[PDB]
């Protein structure tokens, strides 16, 4: 009864110091305070924990909550607690074990007196505020602290060496602050219990200190977004419980530790965007691996066959390296591959036939390699695909029938190969198709009418093929179509006359075909058309005056059968090359019409 | 908020 009274009064006093526009604390306005929202009590009915996470509360830190004599846990995670932290705010909070002030609006410095006022803390988070000035050196006096998270503030100076004295720490998160360029303090190697070290975006320079080899309980080492130099040290390989290594966007050089293969516990490894050389380690037994990213390095040699031992692998991004050889033939048969990006390497041989064996593959990105042979019919049934980029390889044969109509396929990029065949009518199934990029192949036959039913299409790019027959009238009501490029084909017939459907058409390129008829007047009323190339066809009649409405980066009507006069806006000799090779055409200058 | 401790999402 006495404790319920005490508790209720202190909680209400604290609440009076806050604004509650969401009415999150309506229960604090008949019932025991032990059953109020966010409030937990011990068996003597004293408040032990207040958790107001995500309650949309506004105002200064509610110091009054610390007057609850048994309060051990306080969370104000994700509110609008504002102003600054004063020394005084925490004077009475000395019983706290847990304090979470993350994701608020706090500004100013961390009080230097905080460890003295909060000497029992095991858990301190003040991530995602606007804290400035340095991390106080007094933080080295915490005797019990297990986790410290100051990530995502504007803290500056350098990481204090005294944090190495807090040998109870298991997690140290200081990522995304505004520190001066400095080395990781050697003294952090004294934190021999550390499981998480997150110093991403900390302006770190120099090598990973050798003392960090004493952190044998590391589970997550994340030093991303710094300018760390030298080798990735081979001691990471001997961490018996390591699950995640994140070292991307640094200046690491040398090779991947040769014994990486034995890291059976490793789930995620990313050393992308460094200056690594040499090979991917072989004899991989990476049983728990989910993600391997090594893109934008200078790696050479093959993808080892032993990658196929990673039966939970879902992400493999190796793009922009100097990797060579054939891919392991079994890649993806036994892995839930989701994102595969091996672009800009020198891989050869066939695309592994079961890359989508488990039906999870979303991105297949293989641009700029020397892959050859045909696309497996398997991929024709890979219904999870959203993004396919196979351009600039040595691929051939017919595309699998179902590939054209995959239901989630957004980008279909096949350009600069030697594919043959006609586009089937089953392209009608590609409901999500945004970009069709198939230029520079040997595709034949007519562009199917059904492409006009795919309302989301923004790009149809099919230049340098063997397409023939007519442009389907249906293309003309693709309301979102931005780029139409069917240059260098064998297309015939006319351009449709009614083009107001093409409100987003920026580029119309039909150069080098067998197209005939007049240029429709409505070409000039297209509101965002900046590129118009109708050259090397058999267009006849007069150049519509509406073209003078457009601001064209490219206008090319050369090598046609056009007649009459050039529109006056283009009468100057600098435009002449836009109209060459139209015997019937002339320019009106000074009275006479000149060829 | 803050970028998570996780893999780079960059891709072609
Ligand atoms: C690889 O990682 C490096 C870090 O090693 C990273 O470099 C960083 O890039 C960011 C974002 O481009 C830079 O931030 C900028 O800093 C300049 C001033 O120096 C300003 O243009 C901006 O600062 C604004 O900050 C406030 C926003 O909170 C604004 O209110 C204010 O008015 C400023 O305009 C901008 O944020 C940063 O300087 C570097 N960091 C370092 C340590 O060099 C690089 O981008 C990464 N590379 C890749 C390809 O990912
Ligand atoms: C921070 O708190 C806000 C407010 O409670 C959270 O926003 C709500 O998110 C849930 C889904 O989790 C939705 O049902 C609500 O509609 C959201 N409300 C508002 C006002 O946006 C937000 O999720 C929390 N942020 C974090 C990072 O936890
Ligand atoms: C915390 O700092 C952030 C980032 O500087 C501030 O967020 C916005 O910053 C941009 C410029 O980068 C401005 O357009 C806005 O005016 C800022 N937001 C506002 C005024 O709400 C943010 O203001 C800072 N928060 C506090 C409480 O000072
Ligand atoms: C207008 O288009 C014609 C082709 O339709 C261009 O002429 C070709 O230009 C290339 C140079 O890259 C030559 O290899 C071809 O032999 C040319 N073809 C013909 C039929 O002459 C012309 O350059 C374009 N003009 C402008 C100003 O862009
Ligand atoms: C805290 O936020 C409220 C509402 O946005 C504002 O009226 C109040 O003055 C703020 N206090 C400080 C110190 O910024
Ligand atoms: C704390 O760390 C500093 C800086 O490394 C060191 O010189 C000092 O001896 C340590 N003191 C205590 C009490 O742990
Ligand atoms: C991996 O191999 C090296 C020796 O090459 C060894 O130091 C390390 O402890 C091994 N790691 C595991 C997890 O067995
Ligand atoms: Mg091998
Ligand atoms: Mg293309």
């Amino acid at each position: 009864m006495g404790s319920l009274n005490q508790d209720a009064t202190i909680l209400r006093q604290a609440k009076l110091g806050l604004s509650d526009p969401a009415q999150s604390l309506s229960s604090w306005s008949d019932v025991t305070p032990c059953k109020w929202l966010g409030v937990s009590c011990d068996a003597t009915s004293n408040v032990v924990s207040v958790d107001l996470s995500s309650f949309m509360l506004v105002g200064p830190f509610p110091s009054i909550l610390c007057h609850l004599p048994s309060l051990h846990s306080l969370s104000l995670y994700n509110n609008s607690i504002n102003g600054s932290l004063s020394a005084d705010d925490f004077d009475t909070c000395h019983n706290l074990i847990s304090l979470d002030l993350s994701e608020n609006l706090l500004v100013g410095s961390i009080p230097k007196s905080l460890p003295f006022n909060l000497p029992n803390l095991k858990f301190l988070e003040i991530s995602g505020n606007n804290l400035s000035d340095t991390i106080p050196s007094s933080f080295g006096e915490f005797r019990k602290l297990e986790s410290l998270n100051l990530a995502g503030n504007f803290l500056s100076g350098t990481i204090p060496a005294s944090l190495g004295n807090v040998t109870t720490l298991k997690e140290l998160k200081l990522a995304y602050n505004l520190f001066s360029p400095s080395q990781i303090p050697s003294q952090l190697g004294n934190l021999t219990e550390l499981q998480v070290l997150w110093l991403a975006g900390c302006n770190l320079v120099g090598p990973i200190p050798p003392s960090l080899s004493r952190l044998t309980s590391l589970v997550n080492l994340d030093l991303t977004f710094n300018q760390l130099t030298g080798s990735i040290p081979s001691w990471i390989t001997q961490l018996k419980t390591v699950e995640q290594i994140e070292l991307f966007n640094n200046s690491f050089s040398g090779e991947l530790p040769e014994s990486m293969g034995n890291m059976t516990t490793l789930k995620r490894f990313d050393a992308s965007m460094n200056k690594l050389t040499g090979k991917i380690p072989d004899n991989l037994n990476l049983l728990n691996l989910e993600s391997l990213n090594l893109f934008e390095n200078m790696l050479e040699g093959p993808l080892p066959e032993s990658i196929t031992r990673s039966k939970t692998l879902s992400e493999l991004k190796l793009f922009n390296n100097r990797l060579t050889g054939v891919l392991p033939s079994q890649l993806g048969a036994n892995s839930p591959l989701q994102y595969v990006d091996l672009s800009y390497n020198r891989f050869s041989g066939e695309i592994p036939a079961n890359v989508c064996g488990e039906g999870k593959l979303e991105y297949l990105i293989l641009i700029d390699n020397s892959f050859s042979g045909e696309i497996s019919n398997n991929l024709g049934k890979c219904k999870s695909l959203t993004r396919v980029r196979l351009s600039n390889n040595k691929l051939s044969g017919q595309i699998p029938h179902g590939f054209w109509g995959l239901p989630r396929l957004s980008l279909l990029e096949l350009s600069d190969n030697s594919f043959t065949g006609s586009i089937p009518k089953t392209i009608i199934g590609a409901k999500n198709l945004s970009n069709l990029r198939i230029s520079k192949n040997r595709f034949s036959g007519s562009i199917p009418n059904e492409i006009g039913s795919l309302n989301g299409i923004i790009e149809i790019s099919g230049a340098e093929n063997d397409f023939s027959g007519e442009i389907p009238e249906s293309l003309v009501k693709l309301k979102q179509l931005s780029r139409l490029d069917l240059s260098k084909n064998q297309l015939s017939g006319e351009i449709p006359r009614e083009l107001r459907g093409w409100k987003n058409l920026n580029e119309l390129n039909l150069a080098n075909n067998h197209l005939s008829g007049e240029i429709p007047k409505e070409v000039g009323i297209l509101p965002v058309l900046n590129y118009l190339d109708l050259s090397s066809n058999q267009f006849s009649g007069e150049i519509p005056l509406e073209l003078q409405n457009l601001k064209l980066n490219v206008l090319n009507l050369s090598y046609n059968h056009l007649s009459g006069k050039i529109p006056p806006l283009y009468a100057n000799k600098i435009y002449a090359h836009d109209f060459i090779g139209n015997p019937g055409l002339c320019v009106d200058l000074d009275g006479l019409c000149r060829k | 908020p803050i970028p998570p401790s996780a893999p780079s999402k960059r891709h072609n």
